């Protein structure tokens, strides 16, 4: 196998020799000579992700290393930890826009100003406080014509296979 | 043999109404699951983990893995469109003046409290209570998630926090309480609670005056209410089932994915290395092949699974986003839509991966007969009631309307003539006086 | 500008291409060829080979159905939903919050598009509002008037009634106005005369 092998406290009886996982994978085994009691688990390893502005727009991309602290990671110094992982590449900044490349727990990127990619919280929007009183109403003097679009997709393309001429053709 | 329920015949007549004397103010619950878990797996390392021929041998099914993948970042991003289609609704952060005289009714505990770390509120902070997670996704520093980590099979966390979810629901709520149902349509336009709940009762065919006239006691019906969600909630733990089933389901797909992997499939052994230590390579290729084989389609299995239930949890978000829309952005006139009764408000809670709406609605409560008439004769002319049904409670005719028993002396301001009274079936006699 | 409808053409577009770029996949066998694994094996030894390439081709062809069937299905809810938004915003005025677009539902117009259905929501939007004193009823002569249809509206000195959604005030007189009950149990009630014609 491979792996990291480290010291146990398992209660091994003294006729047993290994320990098996949900997975029937080997977690701990017995030394053949010394016999102690080793933990095996799996080096190390996480999926990594790249945010990318548009190539049209720019080659620099920021990458993010998932669910992994910022201890175990092409490497840039500008390493920010938030709760989807480790994001290399990007300026974090105490303002809050918009999403634009949703990053996750909140954390966004985008590509702003010299323009660099940079990560933020996301805005929800804009507070606004009613005045509200138990004697006072707003009531409109005006109004205003809008004509929103809707966009629904109805159909989709009809589409026809020959088993034999795919699996067996001619 | 079950029950359907009691038997009940209405005492039905051609001169007999029942009209309601009084109401009650309920407040109903439903919950709505939203979103599920983002789950991401690793193709090669669940099939072929730390293994080179394994590997190797598996780049001959061609695409399959990455169609996997392809599929599984599609439910991720759309549990994230389910979230914010149902909760980003608002345009705007709203928020309640710090006075919180709102015409009497009570509601501090669906307003949040800023005591609290996170800002949410006492039945926010039940409803997050009777749900628990198996993994949220964050960050696990170096079980039945180790083994699925190990596996290949992680967590996403979802892009709103539960804290934005809550300030959502609080911009939501402030502008309901603040702005009636006129946020959903253009600028939050203040309007004291007390008139707001009065169009509300005119929006269902009841008269303002009876919520002006009965304004306490329908403050403090739903304060009751309010209190028996409390209790409700925060006594039995089986309150929020679905979100939980939900949760239940996706955790036992992932434990079942796992657990594939100690199947032979054929195979001499389910280890990879044991088959690769104990078997030369021509020998060792067909085990492989069978233990690769089985543990892709088991994985396809996986995704199949999760792709009908993904839909499932969209059709359900879209439910729930079409509720807030009609039910808490405006008042419904859609029965049992927003709750059974005639609908008053309705007001949001964050939930995990769900939502909650109280339905506040009103319902008609201790009923009287009286003996009713189509249209009545004065003066060889028919009169029909303007707006409502006449009534008579033995010897005298009144109009009164048709939710709310308040009877009137049958004037000509009331009633309207057509006619002469030879056509109508039912027509009585009695007098209408004139101004 | 019109996304969706160019996200399903992709999407289908794409399910075909790894449909056909399945077919050169080996699945074990010596070749992904038909051909080649006829000309260089004899029947018994190619019949191996021909079923490891009909079972991961079948295998493919059904991966590629359930994602059709699990897609138009997708499909069928967006056109039903279409559907009823051209009976209920096209072919009526729409009641329902949010449902023919943002405001006030006017009215809609359809036009079609490529695999798709575009709506144009007219709505009315109130623009231009304004702070003014309420009052639930008036007290006139010991008898509580309250709005037949609007609410109460103070500029400062005077007292009128106006619509809900347009300010147009008029002089509070008997015609605007229902009288319910004494002036001793509504709160908030206000003092003012109420006009008789
Ligand atoms: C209501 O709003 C409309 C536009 O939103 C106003 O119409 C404008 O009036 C100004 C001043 O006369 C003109 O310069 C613009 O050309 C007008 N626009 C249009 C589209 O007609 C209207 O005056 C507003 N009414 C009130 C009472 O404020
Ligand atoms: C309508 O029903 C409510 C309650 O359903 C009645 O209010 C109760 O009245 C009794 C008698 O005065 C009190 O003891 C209770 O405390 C009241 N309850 C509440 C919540 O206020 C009300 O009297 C009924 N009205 C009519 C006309 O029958
Ligand atoms: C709204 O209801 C809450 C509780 O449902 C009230 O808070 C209680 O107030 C009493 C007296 O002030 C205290 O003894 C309780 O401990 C409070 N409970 C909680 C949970 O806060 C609150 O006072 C009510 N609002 C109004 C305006 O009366
Ligand atoms: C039906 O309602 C009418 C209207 O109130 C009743 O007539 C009144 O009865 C009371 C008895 O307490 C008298 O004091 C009033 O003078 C009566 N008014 C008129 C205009 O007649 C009538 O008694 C009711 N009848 C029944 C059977 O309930
Ligand atoms: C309601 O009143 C009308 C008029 O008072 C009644 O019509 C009378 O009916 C009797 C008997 O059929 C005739 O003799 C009269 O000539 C009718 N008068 C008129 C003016 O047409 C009618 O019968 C009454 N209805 C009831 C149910 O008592
Ligand atoms: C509130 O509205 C009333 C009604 O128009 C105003 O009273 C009028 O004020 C104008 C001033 O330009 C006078 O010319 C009229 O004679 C007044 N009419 C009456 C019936 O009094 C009043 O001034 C307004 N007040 C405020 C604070 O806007
Ligand atoms: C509205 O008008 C009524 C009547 O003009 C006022 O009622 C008077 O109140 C005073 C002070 O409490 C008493 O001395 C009078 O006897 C009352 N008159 C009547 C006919 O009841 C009432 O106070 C006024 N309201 C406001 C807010 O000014
Ligand atoms: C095994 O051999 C090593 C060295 O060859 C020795 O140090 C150790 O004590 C031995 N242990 C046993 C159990 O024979
Ligand atoms: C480049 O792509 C970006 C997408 O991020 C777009 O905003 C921008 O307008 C594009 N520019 C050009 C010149 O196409
Ligand atoms: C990362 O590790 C350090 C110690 O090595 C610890 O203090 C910190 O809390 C960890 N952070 C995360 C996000 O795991
Ligand atoms: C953000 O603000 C905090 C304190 O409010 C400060 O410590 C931190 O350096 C700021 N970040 C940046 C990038 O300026
Ligand atoms: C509005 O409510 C406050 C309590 O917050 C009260 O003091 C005030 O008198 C009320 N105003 C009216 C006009 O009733
Ligand atoms: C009601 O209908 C019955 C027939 O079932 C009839 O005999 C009776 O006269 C009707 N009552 C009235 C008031 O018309
Ligand atoms: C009306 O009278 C009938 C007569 O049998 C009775 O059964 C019914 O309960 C009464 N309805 C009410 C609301 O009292
Ligand atoms: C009403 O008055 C309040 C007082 O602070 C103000 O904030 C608000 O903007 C006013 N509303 C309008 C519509 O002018």
């Amino acid at each position: 196998g491979t792996g990291v092998l480290t010291e146990s406290n398992k209660k091994f009886l003294p006729f047993q020799q290994f320990g098996r996982d949900i997975a029937d994978t080997t977690d701990a085994v017995r030394d053949p000579q010394t016999l102690e009691i080793l933990d095996i688990t799996p080096c190390s390893f996480g999926g990594v992700s790249v945010i990318t502005p548009g190539t049209n727009t720019s080659n620099q991309v920021a990458v993010l290393y998932q669910g992994v602290n910022c201890t175990e990671v092409s490497t840039g110094s500008n390493v920010f930890q938030t709760r989807a992982g480790c994001l290399i590449g990007a300026e974090y900044v105490n303002n809050s826009y918009e999403c634009d490349i949703p990053i996750g727990a909140g954390i966004c990127a985008s590509y702003q100003t010299s323009q660099s990619i940079i990560a933020y919280t996301m805005s929800l929007g804009a507070e606004n406080l009613v005045a509200y009183s138990n004697n006072s109403i707003a009531i409109p003097t005006n109004f205003t014509i809008s004509v929103t679009t809707e966009i629904l997709p109805v159909s989709m393309t009809k589409t026809s296979v020959d088993c034999t001429m795919y699996i067996c053709g001619d | 043999t079950m029950s359907l329920g009691a038997e009940n015949l209405v005492a039905y007549s051609n001169n007999s109404i029942a009209i309601p004397t009084n109401f009650t103010i309920s407040v109903t619950t439903e919950i709505l699951p939203v979103s599920m878990t983002k789950t991401s797996v690793d193709c090669t390392m669940y099939i072929c983990g730390d293994s080179t021929e394994c590997s190797n041998l598996l780049l001959q099914y061609g695409s399959f893995c990455t169609q996997l993948k392809r599929a599984l970042t599609g439910i991720a991003v759309e549990q994230d469109k389910n979230t914010q289609e149902v909760f980003a609704q608002v345009k705007q952060i709203y928020k309640t003046p710090p006075i919180k005289y709102f015409g009497g009714f009570n509601f501090s505990q669906i307003l949040p409290d800023p005591s609290k770390p996170s800002k949410r509120s006492f039945i926010e902070d039940l409803l997050f209570n009777k749900v628990t997670l198996a993994d949220a996704g964050f960050i696990k520093q170096y079980d039945l998630i180790c083994a699925q980590k190990f596996n290949g099979l992680t967590v996403l966390p979802p892009l709103l926090t539960d804290e934005m979810i809550a300030q959502y629901t609080s911009a939501l709520l402030a502008g309901t309480i603040t702005s009636g149902w006129t946020f959903g349509a253009g600028a939050a336009l203040q309007i004291p609670f007390a008139m707001q709940m009065a169009y509300r009762f005119n929006g269902i065919g009841v008269t303002q005056n009876v919520l002006y006239e009965n304004q306490k006691l329908i403050a403090n019906q739903f304060n009751s209410a309010i209190g028996k969600i409390q209790d409700s909630l925060s006594s039995t733990a089986s309150a929020l089932g679905k979100l939980q089933d939900v949760v239940n389901h996706n955790a036992q797909a992932l434990n079942t994915l796992v657990k594939q992997l100690s199947s032979k499939f054929g195979a001499i052994s389910s280890v990879l290395n044991d088959i690769l230590s104990r078997l030369d390579k021509v020998e060792a290729e067909v085990q492989i092949d069978r233990l690769i084989t089985g543990r892709l389609q088991s994985l396809q299995t996986y995704v199949t699974q999760q792709l009908i239930r993904a839909a499932e949890i969209r059709a359900s978000a879209n439910l729930a986003a079409t509720k807030m829309s009609e039910c808490v952005l405006g008042q419904s006139k859609r029965v049992d839509f927003c709750g059974k009764g005639y609908h008053l408000m309705s007001f949001p809670q964050s939930a995990p991966h769900g939502v909650v709406f109280l339905h506040v609605t009103y319902v008609p409560a201790q009923e009287k007969n009286f003996t009713t008439a189509p249209a009545i004769c004065h003066d060889g002319k028919a009169h029909f009631p303007r707006e409502g049904v006449f009534v008579s409670n033995g010897t005298h005719w009144f109009v009164t309307q048709r939710n709310f028993y308040e009877p009137q002396i049958i004037t000509t301001d009331n009633t309207f003539v057509s006619g002469n009274c030879d056509v109508v079936i039912g027509i009585v006699n009695n007098t209408v006086y004139d101004p």
